[PDB]
This record gives C-alpha cells, structure tokens and sequence, in this order.
C-alpha cells in the first residue's frame, strides 16, 4: 500500500489466516515492530530467505507478500521483539525501498480464488486425515497434539490448508512456495504431496534405523 | 456454480443445449461444426459424446496427477537418499575428501567417449560415493 | 568418543549404501546372471554356473579372488 | 584384551601428539592465513593456499585428507 513495514523474517513462514510469530535478531529490525504499532498493527510482511545479509537488504524479498493484523504484541526491548501476526491474504510485492530498515509496497488483499469449494472442503477433510496420519507418526518432530486440536470447527478451507502447511516442518523453500501460489486448490495438492514426502522420509528413516542396527 | 440453476430460463431442448454447449469452452472447430448441422438427434449425440469424452479426460488427468504425486514422492525419496550420503561424504571432508568427484564427472561429460564406454564410466563413478580414503575402493577407481 | 562416532557414521554410510538404489547390483552383476539363464545349456553346466555364481557376493573390486570368477 | 590394549596404545599415541596439537591450535588456520600476506607468493599459489585453509577447520588427526592438506 503505502510502504507498510516489512520485518526481516527469522526462518519463519507466514500464511494467510494462520497465527505466526515473528522475532528480531538485530538492532536494525527493532524499529519495525514499533512502526507497526504506529501503523495500527496492519502490516505487509514479505518473506526473506534463510539467514540474510547481516544488514537488512531489500533483495531477498519474494514476488508475493501477505497482509497481516497483529494479534499478540509483546514488548521485549532486549534484542528480540515477539510479534504474533494472523495474516489476512497474500498480495503482490510492487517494489522495494532500500533501508535499513527495508520497506515494500503491496496490493489489496487477494480476494480472488478458484471455486468448486465443495471439493475443496472434501479435500480439507482428506487433508485432516493426512495430517492425523502425519503427526501421529511424526512424534520425533516434537510437535504437540494441540496442533491437531485446532482443525476442528474449520469455517474456511484456506485457513486449515495454511495451518497444516505451516504446522508440518520441512524446508522453508517449500513452505514459502506454498504461500507464493495464488491458486487455492493447488495449495492443498502441494500440501498433500509434501506431507506424503515427509511420510516416506519417516518410513525410510525407520527402515535405515533397523538396517544400521542389523549392520552393527 | 450459478448457471447450474440458471437453466430454469431454458425450457425447450434447443436453447438449453445450445447454452450448455456454448458456455463450456473448447476448441473453435468443434464449436463451428455444431453450427453446420441442422438435424437435432445427430448434434445431440455429438454433444453427448463430447461431454463424455471430456469427463473421461478429466478423470484420467486426475488419476495421472495422483500417480505423478507418488512418482515424485519416490524421486524425493532418492533425493534425501542422496542428501544423507552426500552429507556423510561432506562430514569427513568439505565438498568430499579432496573435492574431485564433481570434476571427474564433468570431465566424463566434456570428453566425448562412446556410449557404452560412457556407461562403464558412470558405473565405475557410482562405484565411488561409498569410499574416499583407504585401500583400493576409491583410489583404484579414481585412478581408473 | 570420536572414533565410536565415526564408526557409527561409517556404519550409517554402509547401511544406506545397500539401500542406495542397489546401483552396484543388477547393472554391474546380474547382467551376467541373465545370460546364464537364457542359453540352451547342459544341466551340469548350469549346475557349475550356479555353483560359481554363489561363490560371488564378495567384493572382487578389491579382491583378486573373484575376478577369476567373473572372467570364468 | 590384546586387541583392546593395542587400540588404546594407538589412541594414546594419537593423544600424546601434544606438539602437533599446539601448532594446530594457534599456528594452523590463523598464523598461516596471515602468512599469505606477510610473504611474497604467486597469486594462484596464494589462492590455492586459501582453499587449503578452507580445507582446515577440522582436527588434523581425524580425517587424513585434512592432515595431508595441512602438510601441503
């Protein structure tokens, strides 16, 4: 919009209609939270790559950012400001403003999405099935069962899809490509594919566990 | 999903059939062949066959995508297989023990060898990646 | 501590190697296995071939004791 | 018992290389890195010594590739 503050993410992924924490690890990004506070906590977060230049550089930003309204606002003026944001919808990053700290321009909320939402809800039910298969097998990820207790009462397929996409831990690039795609239905297919990929990864982790034991 | 109940305005078969055939987008020639017809039964059968073939294609594409997802799951299986093996090669020495395998494989490609000779080269190169230090398990093959 | 760590790491490498697509198997060895099974051959010759085939599964790639078997 | 005693003997021999360890702790990867700029050396030789420094950052009594790189 009008250069809404962009916080340099610390290995975090923000998806629409999903609560995500964002922290800081430098004195340059400390001002972003306060500028958000001045801007009535309505911000346009654009993600950045795994740990970036030691100074805020507006060159690791991606094509799509996301609008976000802050839900939890912790005041910790000690080098780490913990702001929890519930994103609304993705948006197109117009350009970049050199900092520090960096800014970026965005468009209005992405309110256009594909339809056949009934099949999307059926796929949401199947996604809940797949995530139940995931977290129950993936107890080595130290992900609590409470994350399986929030997919109940889902009034919108997109929020559940994004919540499942972020709640399963894999490479940040795949989590971010989940955000970059503006197709609602392809995001669920991507989530299912990555969940199956992590499932087969866990399977062969077990497999090579007994295999290496047999080698001993 | 609003034209599904908007067929209420069309009551006779002709207008409803024409609206259904037009509002569903496909190639120009198929649409133009319908206009060149003046018999109802033949063109109704043609449109029914078009719809059946499109439904079959949709189902086939869905099944193909579902099988492609399993195929890419197996591909990423082999990918993390390579990830673990290369990390272990990296742990003993950064970018492999002496950083040689990439150069050897580049020279295999850039030096034009016969196709069968190329097959032996790749086989004796995959014979690597499981030893890099000791008695002849890498050094003999690296020298070869 | 470092030696037991690297020992377990080498064992991980070996265990994953047998599961690394079986690249050494079939492509560099079972090709000879098919040729035995597809030639009109006397029964005793096939028996001897299988006997010398079971003598393998030890790495002649570092051992001269089975290069003679492969050439045989 | 004999095998374990010989293993402990060779490991204690590896440990008692204090003089080599002291050079690795300070001279290796630090003084040698500056030694490039202190003395006159060819550009390509200097840059390959820079990679040789990059071949360091691991113990010299572990992977022998690092040991021979430090000898280089």
């Amino acid at each position: 919009r009008l250069e809404l503050p962009v916080i340099p993410l610390r290995n975090t992924v923000i998806l629409p209609h999903t609560t995500t924490p964002v922290d800081v690890g430098r004195a340059k990004s400390k001002r972003a939270v306060e500028e958000a506070m001045g801007a009535d906590r309505l911000i346009f977060l654009v993600a950045q790559r795994d740990p970036e230049v030691d100074d805020p550089a507006p060159d690791d930003l991606y094509t799509w950012g996301v609008q976000a309204v802050v839900k939890q606002a912790m005041r910790l003026p000690d080098g780490t400001l913990q702001v929890m944001v519930e994103a609304r919808a993705r948006a197109q990053v117009t350009d970049y403003i050199p900092g520090p700290y960096l800014r970026a321009r965005g468009e209005v909320f992405s309110e256009i999405f594909p339809i056949d939402e009934a099949v999307v809800r059926v796929l949401v039910e199947e996604l809940k099935e797949a995530f139940e298969k995931y977290v129950a097998n993936h107890k080595s990820l130290r992900l609590d069962r409470y994350q399986l207790e929030a997919v109940k009462g889902t009034s919108d397929p997109a929020m559940l899809a994004d919540t499942i996409a972020y709640h399963a831990t894999w490479t940040v690039a795949e989590k971010q490509e989940i955000l970059e795609l503006t197709d609602l239905e392809a995001r669920l297919k991507k989530v299912l594919g990555l969940l199956s990929r992590d499932l087969e990864r866990f399977e062969l982790d077990k497999r090579v566990a007994q295999r290496v034991k047999e080698q001993m | 999903r609003y034209q599904l109940e908007a067929v209420k305005g069309t009551s006779d078969p002709a207008m409803l059939a024409d609206t259904i055939a037009y509002h569903a987008t496909w190639t120009v020639a198929e649409k133009q062949e319908i206009l060149e017809l003046t018999d109802l039964e033949a063109r109704l059968k043609k449109v029914l066959g078009l719809l059946s073939r499109d439904l079959e294609r949709f189902e086939l594409d869905k099944r193909v995508a579902q099988r492609v997802k399993e195929q890419m799951d197996t591909n990423q299986r082999e990918y993390y297989l390579r990830e673990q093996m290369k990390a272990i090669q990296k742990e003993l020495g950064g970018e492999d023990g002496l950083s040689d395998l990439e150069a050897l494989r580049k020279k295999i490609e850039e030096v034009g060898m016969p196709e069968a000779v190329k097959t032996k080269a790749l086989k004796e190169l995959d014979r690597l990646e499981r030893m890099q230090q000791g008695s002849p398990e890498a050094t003999v093959a690296r020298t070869y």
